[PDB]
């Protein structure tokens, strides 16, 4: 009984959560009102990580769902698996954020947040033993950036022992919403590299190119983005979800990934991606996988090295075949691993493959490739922070410059630390 | 190549056979690191609280 | 692809093997203290054998047999022939010898001086040659005092007096023969051996001047006032000496000499196949070994010593370092006869 | 009769710990609801398996072993498995959550609350036993709870049970089979702690056991049930002689006065033969001078080094099945003439031999097939230190960049306990040396 409560704020955060409960409650046979109709006992093996179970037998996502305007929220109430989710569950003001990170950390997020605490508070007094919170929310805008980080540091807290998860959509330029993205995202690494244990970056950038070269869409839309986050959450989460040789609870997949402890920011992968019903080899998987094009980060691991490096292969295949696949990834491409923390490489298999696929693999890489994603985030920052543009919406709200310059240079810090590790030699 | 002690009972024997011949911290100590490490463990917290309450 | 380290960057042969195996554009050389690699190319002192063979997926080989040093050591040599009844006392191809420790430090120092006397009583040729810093003396007294100035252990053999002297020149030699013994323990010879002759008239009235006796190709480019006269570097090979012995013996070089060097390498290593073999072992070894000989006027081979880390000749450093990626690494990782099989019973 | 306690500690322990007393089971008779027929004498008795068995007024012979985890998923599989008769449920201790393979957590966060009830509940059984021998203790190297809990156990019983003999049965950390990267750490925090409270250690590398059911049993991806089988197997044939009548090995101590002349070497190598696949058609019965052979082969050790390299110390073979002592002495002979066998100058060259008529048991339906005589060769060999080099290496690789350090110093560690025992480990790695090498 390792229970995980699952936040998701903003905009972003509660469109790529719902489709995530959407995903993982299929997969674990539970239907849009909360009754199970699976076939499988293995789906109802760890049920209770992600779902409480009430009177009727029904499941409900041990979820919250926070905004700032109702707008999301309303449309996730009416969507497809709306009526799942706990009435009480649903926290949302009125004013907005105007995709401002102050408004979000400091202003209108401020005067509610200590409502999602009274709900996080309920959810976690009901766990026999709670692991620790998972985060969904975008870094651009203002209520997943902003008061997400907010929540953060209040569940730190109140909860200081517990790991703190969070999928943090990093924005771009290229499917960008407001141009004070970089400012938003800046602040909010600031936070997470100093709250948060585990972040898997999910590159706007990244989703679109695969969206656009490798699927062949024409027009990707944010539905079409979050269709790969969907499928990397439930693959970054098959073992938690599903019995196996495994166990793994998210301390222990902390304490094997994440060698220092600002360097806790992770790249996924997903394989396939195919834009069909052939059938992909164990080979094809691990190549696939592996490639550039199949990473949500928008980094090229070849510009960096891997520190660590967790794979799942998800369906009924060839467990030796899979290991002689892995162990020839790194054997052949040595360059890219670092060679003193020996077996950085681990890989698990899953028999239950996700709806739709024979099989698939997922991983998750903490590769110092990822300085790259934060020195793209501090050019386009300090381009409008020379010239102090924009900044008015924000002093507006009573932060200092001050505020963003200690911003600024802990982000330019780490990647200053992923470079040392790049370069380090046994 | 000489056998000595050769034993023998209904459940099994056992020999010898020779080749060649031949040419704390108490337990306060222990509480005390234990207790030491959890005052540790209740800087560090102490740290964290201070931080977050500034 | 295959992957590779180099810890010996003084190996000239292995140099050589590995500016081969990038060449083949199939193998990929990795810093020395990467763990992932299928080849080895290990350090001469301390090689870390504990570690290898335990990486997952990676099938590994290393170019030295863990071991090996029990033939490459003048005192372990020594005691590895009279202890092995594979090889006996009896042993008639290496000449009388014994460990002898400094004073200042099991020994066989009385045992030593048994025979010397039986050798002075009997009008016997008694030389004798102390190494480890060489001396060459007749009597007991000074073999002796020269082991104590040192620290380190020596070991004392006869010196041969009647060797086979080549002519015109009236000179000494010994026989260089290269070994390549792969993971399979197949035991190769390489059809190239060299001569390393002495520059001077062999003169058997004066162990003083060791510039006759010492036939080094370090003492003899040093010391030597007749360097590479009657051949280019003091080094004559196979085809010259085959021809040499038809011509003066009326005999060849594989009669005369060359199955007796065959059965010596046989001998010496069939005695330690159970103990160096890696054929159940979960790394795999291969090793270049270096076997020194001397004829004597009866065209009778005598062994010198064993090297562990040879050189090879500069004219036949292509062929040979062609024939270990050949027989030794190709043989363990495929891509995509300059050696003689000594058989035997595995 | 002298008793013997089982703790089992942590994942590896627990499992292990459920497939050696399935096993004895099998090898005493007694079925899962704990009813032993063949013991006539009905509430007690002093006889071999007692040692391990204790007895109820209704007839049931319960498991002198306590069972251990700061999480409850494993040992909940003993609490309702086949044998979940056998253990009453003051034996089986769970905590809430586990030490995250984090020795500083199972050690001090998490063990210093614990500590104190798993030696209340040694206690009890304790208090049953007339003459209690030792422990044996059963626990991984890598697992946070295996190691950093283990060492803090045997610190206590050290204190508790002063004049008691303490062995181990310790899981070397294998990549193979293995998800975490921190083992090397836990392996030399938990080594460190222990070893002067030790008496005597049988280290089983992962690794040796996965090749075996590689290749063997021809698994192509062996489990950890196919493991801890194989595994029970070489622990049963140890332990054989403390639960049946016979004249060797026959109190822990002797464990110790036969194979450890000097304290901190007290890791002797085990090797196993013959391991068969019961999947095959039908194997040629090996014979006594086979199956010895065999013990010096590299592939069938517990743990993968070459013997060859080292000096012996001491020798210990251990027969199960049709075997009579002439076969063994005319074996030993022959072996003697074709293998290095190197003792130190210091040692007898010999063997102790011990034969127990009973042939191997294997749980049915298992990848073991039945053979009529097995061996276990118990010798102490500076060739295991090999063992130690390899995760003395490792542990240099991380710790040059204080990779994972800080997730222990979190836990009220201080970083000069890291350096302490490495340090520790290289004297021991120093000792093997002054033993074996010239
Ligand atoms: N042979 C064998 N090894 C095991 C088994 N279970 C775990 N291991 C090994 O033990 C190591 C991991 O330690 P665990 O025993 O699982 O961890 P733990 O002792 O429960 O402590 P925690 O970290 O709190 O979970 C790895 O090297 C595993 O390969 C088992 O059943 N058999
Ligand atoms: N018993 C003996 N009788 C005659 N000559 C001998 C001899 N022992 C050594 N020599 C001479 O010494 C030379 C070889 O010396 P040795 O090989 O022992 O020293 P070393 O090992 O430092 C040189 P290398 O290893 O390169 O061959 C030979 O050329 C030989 O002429
Ligand atoms: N992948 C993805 N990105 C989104 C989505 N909605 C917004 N974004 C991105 O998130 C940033 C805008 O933040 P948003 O979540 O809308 O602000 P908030 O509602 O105030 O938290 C921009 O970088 C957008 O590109 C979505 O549904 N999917
Ligand atoms: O920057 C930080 C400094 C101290 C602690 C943390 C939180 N966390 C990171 C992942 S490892 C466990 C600790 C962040
Ligand atoms: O620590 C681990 C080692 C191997 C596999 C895993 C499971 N999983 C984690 C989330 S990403 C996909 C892989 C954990
Ligand atoms: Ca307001
Ligand atoms: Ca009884
Ligand atoms: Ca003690
Ligand atoms: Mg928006
Ligand atoms: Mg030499
Ligand atoms: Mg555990």
């Amino acid at each position: 009984m390792r229970e995980i409560v699952h936040i998701q704020a903003g905009q972003c955060g509660n469109q790529i959560g719902a489709k995530f409960w959407e995903v993982i409650s299929d997969e674990h046979g539970i239907d849009p009102t909360g009754s199970y109709h699976g076939d499988s006992d293995l789906q109802l093996e760890r049920i209770n990580v992600y779902y409480n179970e009430a009177t009727g037998n029904k499941y409900v996502p041990r979820a919250i769902l926070v905004d700032l305007e109702p707008g999301t929220m309303d449309s996730v109430r009416s969507g497809p698996f709306g009526q799942i989710f706990r009435p009480d569950n649903f926290v949302f003001g009125q004013s907005g954020a105007g995709n401002n990170w102050a408004k979000g950390h400091y202003t209108e997020g401020a005067e509610l947040v200590d409502s999602v605490l009274d709900v996080v508070r309920k959810e976690s007094e009901s766990c026999d033993c709670l692991q620790g919170f998972q985060l969904t929310h975008s870094l651009g805008g203002g209520t997943g950036s902003g008061m997400g980080t907010l929540l953060i540091s209040k569940i730190r807290e109140e909860y200081p022992d517990r790991i703190m998860n969070t999928f943090s959509v990093m924005p771009s330029p290229k499917v960008s919403d407001t141009v004070v993205e970089p400012y938003n995202a800046t602040l909010s690494v600031h936070q997470l590299v100093e709250n948060t244990d585990e972040t898997y970056c999910i590159d706007n950038e990244a989703l679109y190119d695969i969206c656009f070269r490798t699927l062949k869409l024409t027009t990707p839309t944010y539905g079409d983005l979050n269709h790969l986050v969907s499928a990397t959450m439930s693959g970054v989460t098959t073992c938690l979800r599903f019995p196996g040789q495994l166990n793994a609870d998210l301390r222990k997949l902390a304490v094997n990934m994440v060698p220092f402890p600002r360097l806790h920011f992770f790249m996924p992968g997903f394989a396939p991606l195919t834009s069909q019903y052939r059938a992909l080899t164990v080979p094809e998987l691990t190549q696939q996988m592996f490639d550039s094009k199949n990473m949500m980060a928008a980094c090229d691991p070849r510009h960096g090295r891997y520190l660590t490096v967790a794979a799942i292969f998800r369906g009924r295949m060839s467990m030796k075949e899979v290991d002689e696949q892995m162990l020839n990834v790194q054997n052949k491409n040595s360059s890219y691993f670092v060679e003193w923390i020996p077996n950085n490489v681990k890989t698990a298999v899953c028999d239950i493959p996700p709806r739709g696929l024979k099989m698939s693999a997922t991983f998750i890489g903490n590769s110092t490739a990822i300085q790259e994603l934060f020195k793209r985030i501090s050019e386009q920052f300090t381009a409008m922070f020379r010239r102090k543009a924009f900044l008015h919406w924000y002093t507006g709200e009573g932060m200092d410059e001050m505020e963003f310059t200690e911003a600024e240079s802990n982000m330019n810090d780490l990647v200053s630390e992923y470079q040392q590790y790049q370069d380090a030699t046994a | 190549m000489e056998v000595i002690e050769l034993n023998k009972c209904t459940s099994g024997q056992s020999f010898e056979v020779i080749l060649k011949p031949p040419s704390d911290p108490s337990l306060e100590e222990i509480q005390k690191k234990l207790e030491a490490a959890e005052e540790r463990r209740k800087y560090q917290e102490a740290e964290l609280l201070k931080h977050l309450a500034e | 692809m295959y992957t590779f380290v180099v810890r010996d960057e003084n190996s000239s042969v292995y140099a050589e093997v590995s500016r081969l195996l990038l060449a083949t554009g199939q193998w990929k050389r990795l810093r020395k203290d990467n763990p992932r690699f299928n080849l080895m190319l290990g350090e001469r002192n301390r090689l870390p054998f504990g570690r290898l063979g335990h990486e997952p997926g990676l099938v590994q080989l290393v170019n030295y047999y863990r071991g090996a040093d029990k033939l490459c050591r003048k005192a372990s040599l020594v005691k590895l022939i009279k202890t092995s009844p594979e090889l006996s006392e009896s042993c008639t191809w290496f000449p009388e010898s014994y460990v002898i420790y400094p004073t200042n430090l099991t020994d066989e120092r009385e045992v030593f001086l048994a025979a010397y006397n039986r050798r002075r009583e009997g009008r016997e040729g008694n030389v004798w040659i102390a190494k480890s810093g060489i001396l060459i003396s007749s009597e007991a007294s000074e073999l002796l005092d020269f082991i104590d100035e040192q620290g380190q252990v020596h070991v004392i053999q006869k010196y041969l007096e009647k060797p086979l002297l080549l002519e015109p020149g009236h000179r000494k030699f010994d026989i260089r023969s290269w070994v390549l013994v792969d993971h399979l323990y197949n035991i190769y010879l390489y059809r190239e051996g060299v001569l390393r002759t002495s520059s001077e008239p062999y003169n058997s009235a004066n162990f003083q001047d060791k510039t006759c006796h010492l036939t080094n190709h370090c003492i003899q480019k040093e010391y030597s006032k007749n360097y590479g006269r009657y051949e280019e570097g003091n080094e004559m090979f196979f085809e010259e000496f085959n021809q040499y012995l038809m011509d003066a013996l009326n005999t060849t070089l594989e009669n005369s000499i060359l199955l007796q060097i065959k059965h010596i390498i046989r001998s010496c290593l069939m005695c330690i196949e159970p103990a160096i073999s890696t054929k159940h072992l979960h790394y795999q070894s291969f090793q270049l070994f270096g076997f020194d000989f001397m004829v004597d006027e009866e065209l009778k081979v005598w062994l010198i010593e064993v090297n562990g880390a040879p050189a090879c000749a500069q004219k036949l450093y292509a062929e040979l370092c062609q024939g270990i990626v050949d027989v030794a690494i190709s043989s363990v990782f495929p891509l995509a006869s300059i050696f003689i099989k000594l058989h035997h019973h595995h | 009769m002298r008793e013997c306690i089982s703790i089992h500690v942590g994942q590896a322990g627990v499992q292990i710990g459920n497939a050696c007393w399935e096993l004895y089971c099998l090898e005493h008779g007694i079925q899962p609801d704990g009813q032993m027929p063949s013991d006539k004498t009905i509430g007690g008795g002093d006889d071999s398996f007692n040692t391990f068995f204790s007895e109820t007024g209704a007839g049931k012979h319960v498991p002198r072993a306590v069972f251990v985890d700061l999480e409850p998923t494993v040992i909940d599989e003993v609490r309702t498995g086949t044998y979940r008769q056998l253990f009453h449920p003051e034996q089986l201790i769970t905590g809430k959550e586990d030490a995250a393979n984090n020795y500083a957590r199972g050690h001090y966060t998490i063990g210093k609350e614990i500590i104190d009830l798993v030696l209340d509940r040694i206690r009890k059984l304790a208090d049953q036993c007339t003459g209690l021998q030792g422990f044996l203790v059963f626990h991984s190297f890598g697992g946070g709870t295996g190691s950093g809990f283990t060492s803090l156990l045997m610190e206590r019983l050290s204190v508790d049970y002063g004049k008691k003999s303490k062995l181990e049965f310790s899981i070397y950390p294998a990549p193979q089979v293995s998800t975490a990267v921190v083992e090397p750490y836990n392996s030399i925090l938990t080594t460190h702690t222990t070893l002067e409270h030790s008496d005597c250690a049988f280290m089983v590398d992962n690794e040796a056991i996965y090749d075996i059911c590689r290749r063997n049993l021809d698994i192509e991806r062996p489990t950890y049930t196919n493991l801890n089988r194989l595994i029970s197997q070489i622990v049963s044939s140890i332990t054989a002689s403390l639960r049946f009548d016979g004249a060797l090995n026959v109190d822990l101590t002797e464990f110790q006065t036969n194979l450890v002349p000097y304290p901190r070497i007290h890791f002797p190598l085990a090797t196993y033969a013959p391991v068969i696949s019961a999947e095959k058609a039908y194997h040629e019965q090996l014979s006594v001078a086979e199956i010895t052979n065999a013990c010096f082969e590299p592939a069938n050790q517990m743990v993968k080094c070459d013997p060859r390299h080292g000096k012996y110390m001491a020798c210990c073979l251990l027969y199960r099945g049709d075997v009579v002592p002439k076969d063994v002495n005319a074996a030993i002979a022959t072996i003697k003439t074709k293998r290095s066998i190197q003792f130190v100058d210091w040692c007898p060259t010999g063997f102790k031999v011990g034969i127990n008529y009973q042939p191997p048991t294997v749980v049915p339906g298992g990848d073991l097939a039945k053979v009529q005589r097995a061996v276990c060769m118990l010798s102490n060999t500076t060739a295991i230190a090999e063992a130690w080099a390899r995760l003395d290496h490792k542990f240099d690789l991380m710790y040059a960049k204080r990779a994972f350090v800080h997730w222990y110093v979190g836990e009220g560690m201080e970083e000069g306990e890291f350096s302490e025992a490495r340090e520790d480990m290289a004297a021991l790695e120093k000792d093997y040396e002054e033993v074996g090498v010239d």
